């Protein structure tokens, strides 16, 4: 079919793009990121083991926040304005991506704590839940 | 719309600066025998027949020429390629001995008086128990006198013992290919009106740069990359005199370069399957090297520049170009490679002129040497074995390196020197539009969505 | 622990090849004697008491 | 001007060595511990 009608895609292709636009193109972006003794024999392999490490340390966290295997995984922590007040209508239509990054780049830690606690609450009810049954 | 949550998002478009390793890739074209040359693209990987470019629209990035680690990595591949090409080679050690010397005086010009030497010397065998009286000619620049017919040593005989290059390899540059890892990405600058530093408005992505040659000369760049609309003046600090400045010009100039000598080729046996390729006799007349360039063609360049470096010093400012200063023959001449043999040129015609606010040719005589010190090392040495025949080549003058005399206030004159010496210049030139960043692929942001439980 | 050379060396380099030196010991600017090494009486005997025990 | 126990510790040898050339020699001295040369069968 003629999927979304774009122009034109290719990797980084949407980055001076609104979030709300550059949303529908994550595959692109995805499916680039694993491959997409002379002097030129070790400059070889310690790229591609470096490659893997990072990809893999990149998967494991979506791993423990309960996002595996998903490109938008959606969450229980509540947004706290304290991080950002902007409406949300002049962030995903009016800001990049490469800008949201700047604002929030302070923030990133404290979030990332929320979202394994969840997951650690979330399966322990789960567990119990199952096990009442 | 107040009841905002966590989403996560997995492969946003975001990237940071970084310093990563990057990998060669040369042609296929060249896998076609010529495995004899200094760039080993034995190793080097097979090149993407059509190279993929993505143009990103509506970004801005920020581009520094002078601190980019891309000149640094391929300074230390240059220099290790160059290297590793020399260890399967003969070492001369047996060559430091006493020499006995007399002038070559046989059909010779007045310019070539004392330039040649005739010297003899007793040589090893392949038998450890005898030895053979032999006799070469060397350049004057490469003995010394120490204390008729006067005796010398070669100039390295103090400091080291000088390899060899293996006569088969070739010196002619290949382009080259820089490619980064999976993971990272090179942003190009498409502006045509960039000046090395700041903001660059229209910016694309590639996963390889386009084919780099590694032309090593001093004071002139060769065979290089043209600017589209206008000669490009680039500096660090234009107000400091301290720092170097690069042109790179608009149009191309020709230059004619030549070794009028039929030279002939001896081979002596010093070992068990060990040569050294001495100079026999000179088959005519001996007569100097030389460069051409076109008086016209030179002097509108020199116009070209001077009208772009008037916009940094005001338009009622005097400029003059003068010749080098001093120091070693390596700075203060135009070195270069031309099929084998190495120049030094002097290229004191070129900057003689001064220019108010308001056919013929250009004959740079040069020198040739046979021991080589590259990279501006101590104690590595190497020896270039003679070319049989006449020598000529051709190529293009493409850019220039100068430099600026501190002057006490505003003498209304501003003179401009060449220099060269650091080969890093040479690199800069050509990666200036490029640099390496970093991909991020994960981000949160707020939205209505709401996890099911 | 205190030990000490108490000889006054001088050092001569001399040129065996090309690019490669030799480093030779000249003559003693002084007097020669021999080296040696300090511990404390004391000291040691307590440590050996302790060990002892 | 040594003392009585560094006495036949040190030796005062003399050597033909190469030169930076290969043609010629030259002839030097140093000074070696007695703990380290060996007499092969005055001075
Ligand atoms: C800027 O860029 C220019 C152009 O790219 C460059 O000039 C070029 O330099 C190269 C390297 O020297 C030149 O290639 C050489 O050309 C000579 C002359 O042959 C010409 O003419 C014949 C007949 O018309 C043509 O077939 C040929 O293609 C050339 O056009 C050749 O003799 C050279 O071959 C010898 O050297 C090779 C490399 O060492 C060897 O691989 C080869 O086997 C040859 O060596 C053998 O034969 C020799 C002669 O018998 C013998 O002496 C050897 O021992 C061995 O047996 C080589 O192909 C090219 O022609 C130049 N281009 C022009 C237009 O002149 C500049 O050098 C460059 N600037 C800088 C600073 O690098
Ligand atoms: C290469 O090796 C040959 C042979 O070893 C060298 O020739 C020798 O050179 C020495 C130096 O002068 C000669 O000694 C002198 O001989 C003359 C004539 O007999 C004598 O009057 C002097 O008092 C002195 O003894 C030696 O005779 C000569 N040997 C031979 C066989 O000719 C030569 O110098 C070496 N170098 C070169 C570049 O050839
Ligand atoms: C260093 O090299 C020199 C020169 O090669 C050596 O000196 C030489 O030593 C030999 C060994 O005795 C001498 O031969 C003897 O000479 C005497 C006196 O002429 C003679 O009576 C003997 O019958 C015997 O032939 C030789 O002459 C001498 N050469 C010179 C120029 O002095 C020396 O031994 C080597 N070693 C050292 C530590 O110096
Ligand atoms: C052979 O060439 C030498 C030079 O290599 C001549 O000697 C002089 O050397 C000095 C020092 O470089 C120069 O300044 C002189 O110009 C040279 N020529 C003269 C005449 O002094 C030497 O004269 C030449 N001829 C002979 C027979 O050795
Ligand atoms: C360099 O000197 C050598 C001699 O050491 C010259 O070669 C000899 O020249 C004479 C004179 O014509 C001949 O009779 C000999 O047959 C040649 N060979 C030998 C081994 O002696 C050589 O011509 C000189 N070269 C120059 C350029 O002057
Ligand atoms: C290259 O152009 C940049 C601007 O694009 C120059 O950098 C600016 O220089 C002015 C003064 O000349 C400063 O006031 C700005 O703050 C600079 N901007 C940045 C981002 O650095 C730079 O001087 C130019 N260089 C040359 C050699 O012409
Ligand atoms: C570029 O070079 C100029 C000249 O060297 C620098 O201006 C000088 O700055 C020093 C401070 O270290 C002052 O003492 C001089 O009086 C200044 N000279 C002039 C002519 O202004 C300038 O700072 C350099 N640019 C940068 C970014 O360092
Ligand atoms: C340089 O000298 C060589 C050797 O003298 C020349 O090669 C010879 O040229 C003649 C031309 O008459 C041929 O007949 C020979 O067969 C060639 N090879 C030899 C003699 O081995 C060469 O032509 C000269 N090059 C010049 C003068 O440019
Ligand atoms: C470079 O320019 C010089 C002159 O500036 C040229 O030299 C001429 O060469 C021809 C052919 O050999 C002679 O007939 C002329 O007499 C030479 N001019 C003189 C001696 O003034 C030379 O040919 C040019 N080419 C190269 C490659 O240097
Ligand atoms: C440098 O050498 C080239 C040789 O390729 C010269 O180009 C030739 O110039 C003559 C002029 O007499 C023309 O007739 C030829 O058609 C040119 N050949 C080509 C292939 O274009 C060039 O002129 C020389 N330049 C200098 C400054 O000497
Ligand atoms: C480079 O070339 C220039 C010009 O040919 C040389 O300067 C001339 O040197 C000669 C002596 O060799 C003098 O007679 C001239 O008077 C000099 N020119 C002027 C304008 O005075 C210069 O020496 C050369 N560079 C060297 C040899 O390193
Ligand atoms: C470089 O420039 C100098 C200075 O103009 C030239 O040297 C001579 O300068 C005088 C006056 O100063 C003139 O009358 C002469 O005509 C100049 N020389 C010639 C040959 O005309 C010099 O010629 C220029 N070229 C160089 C140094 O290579
Ligand atoms: C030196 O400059 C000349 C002239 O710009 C270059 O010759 C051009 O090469 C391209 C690519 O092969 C051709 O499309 C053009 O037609 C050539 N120009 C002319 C006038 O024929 C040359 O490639 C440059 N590089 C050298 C000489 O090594
Ligand atoms: C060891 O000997 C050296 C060399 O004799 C002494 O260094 C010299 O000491 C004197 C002291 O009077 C200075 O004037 C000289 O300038 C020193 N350097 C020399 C002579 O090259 C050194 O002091 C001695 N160390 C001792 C005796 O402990
Ligand atoms: C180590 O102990 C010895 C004695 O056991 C010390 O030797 C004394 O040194 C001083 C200073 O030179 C002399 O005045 C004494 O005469 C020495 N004692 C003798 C000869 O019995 C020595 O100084 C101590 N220190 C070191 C580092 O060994
Ligand atoms: C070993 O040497 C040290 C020197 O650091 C001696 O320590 C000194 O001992 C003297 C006793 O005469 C004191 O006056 C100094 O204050 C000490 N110096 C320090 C830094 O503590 C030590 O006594 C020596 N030991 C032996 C066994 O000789
Ligand atoms: C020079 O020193 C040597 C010892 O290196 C003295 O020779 C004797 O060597 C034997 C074997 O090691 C020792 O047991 C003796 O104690 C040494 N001395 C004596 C007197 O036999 C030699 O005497 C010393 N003097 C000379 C002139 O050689
Ligand atoms: C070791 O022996 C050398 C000689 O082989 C001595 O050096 C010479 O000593 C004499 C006597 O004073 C001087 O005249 C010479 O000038 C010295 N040099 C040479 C090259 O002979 C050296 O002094 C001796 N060393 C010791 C520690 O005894
Ligand atoms: C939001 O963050 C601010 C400080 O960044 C903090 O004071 C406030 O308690 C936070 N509110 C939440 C997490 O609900
Ligand atoms: C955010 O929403 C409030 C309430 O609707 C509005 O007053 C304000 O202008 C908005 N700000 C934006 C869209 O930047
Ligand atoms: C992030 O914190 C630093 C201080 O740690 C501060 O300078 C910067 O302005 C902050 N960024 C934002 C977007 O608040
Ligand atoms: C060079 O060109 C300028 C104008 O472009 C002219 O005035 C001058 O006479 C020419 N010759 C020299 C040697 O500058
Ligand atoms: C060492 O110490 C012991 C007791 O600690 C004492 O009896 C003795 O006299 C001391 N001296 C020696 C040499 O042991």
């Amino acid at each position: 079919a003629v999927g979304i009608g774009a122009v034109f895609l290719g990797f980084l292709g949407a980055a001076g793009s609104t979030m709300g636009a550059a949303s529908m193109t994550l595959t692109v972006q995805a499916r680039n990121l694993l491959s997409g003794l002379t002097v030129w024999g070790i400059k070889q392999l310690q790229a591609r083991v470096l490659a893997v490490e990072r990809y893999l340390r990149d998967q494991q966290l979506l791993g423990i926040w309960g996002c595996s295997g998903k490109l938008i995984c959606c969450t229980n922590v509540p947004w706290n304005s304290s991080w950002s007040n902007r409406n949300l209508s002049e962030i995903w239509d009016n800001m990049t991506w490469l800008q949201w990054d700047k604002e929030i780049s302070n923030y990133t830690q404290i979030i990332y704590g929320l979202l394994e606690e969840s997951q650690n609450q979330q399966e322990k009810n789960e567990q119990d839940l199952l096990a009442l049954d | 719309a107040e009841n905002l949550w966590v989403t996560v998002y997995y492969g946003v478009p975001v990237w940071k600066d970084a310093e990563t390793t990057l990998f060669c890739a040369s042609d296929a074209k060249a896998y076609e025998t010529e495995k004899h040359n200094v760039w080993a693209t034995h190793a080097c990987v097979p090149t993407d027949p059509n190279p993929q470019e993505i143009h990103l629209e509506n970004v801005t990035e920020e581009f520094n020429m002078w601190k980019n680690n891309m000149v640094e990595q391929m300074h230390t591949d240059i220099i290790s390629l160059w290297d590793q090409s020399l260890k399967p080679c003969v070492k001369l050690t047996p060559l430091c001995v006493t020499l006995q010397c007399t002038n070559v005086t046989n059909n010779i010009t007045d310019d070539m008086r004392g330039e040649l030497k005739n010297c003899s010397f007793n040589m090893t065998t392949e038998l450890r128990d005898k030895k053979q009286k032999v006799y070469s000619l060397f350049y004057r620049l490469d003995v010394v006198q120490i204390n008729s017919n006067k005796e010398y040593r070669l100039i390295n005989c103090n400091t080291s013992a000088c390899t060899q290059a293996c006569p088969k390899v070739s010196f002619e540059p290949i382009p080259i290919h820089y490619c980064a890892p999976a993971g990272f990405a090179i942003l190009k600058c498409k502006d045509k009106k960039f000046n090395g530093t700041g903001p660059c408005p229209s910016v694309s992505t590639v996963q390889c740069t386009h084919g780099i040659k590694p032309v090593v000369s001093t004071q002139l760049l060769l065979n290089g990359s043209l600017a589209e609309e206008e000669v490009m003046i680039r500096s660090e600090n234009i107000t400091n005199n301290a720092k170097n400045i690069l042109v790179q010009f608009n149009t191309p100039v020709q230059i004619n370069c030549t070794r009028p000598n039929n030279n002939t080729r001896k081979s002596i046996r010093i070992g068990p399957g060990q040569a050294f390729y001495a100079t026999g006799d000179i088959i005519g007349d001996i007569r100097q090297a030389h460069c051409n360039v076109s008086k016209a063609t030179w002097n509108e360049t020199l116009g070209k520049v001077v009208k772009q470096l008037r916009k940094h010093f005001g338009n009622n400012t005097i400029i003059r170009f003068a010749n080098s200063s001093g120091g070693d023959l390596e700075v203060t001449t135009h070195s270069f490679n031309c099929g084998g043999e190495f120049f030094y040129c002097n290229t004191s015609g070129l900057f003689n002129s001064t220019w108010i606010s308001n056919n013929d040719s250009i004959t740079l005589p040069c020198r040739i040497k046979q021991i080589i010190n590259m990279w501006q090392r101590i104690g590595q040495c190497m020896y270039a074995p003679p070319i049989q025949g006449v020598i000529r080549c051709v190529s293009n003058i493409t850019g220039l390196i100068l430099t600026r005399d501190g002057g006490s206030t505003n003498s209304t004159t501003e003179t401009f020197r060449p220099g060269g010496g650091d080969m890093r210049d040479n690199w800069r030139s050509e990666l200036y539009k490029y640099k390496v960043v970093k991909i991020e692929p994960l981000g949160v942001a707020p939205t209505r969505c709401k996890r099911r439980v």
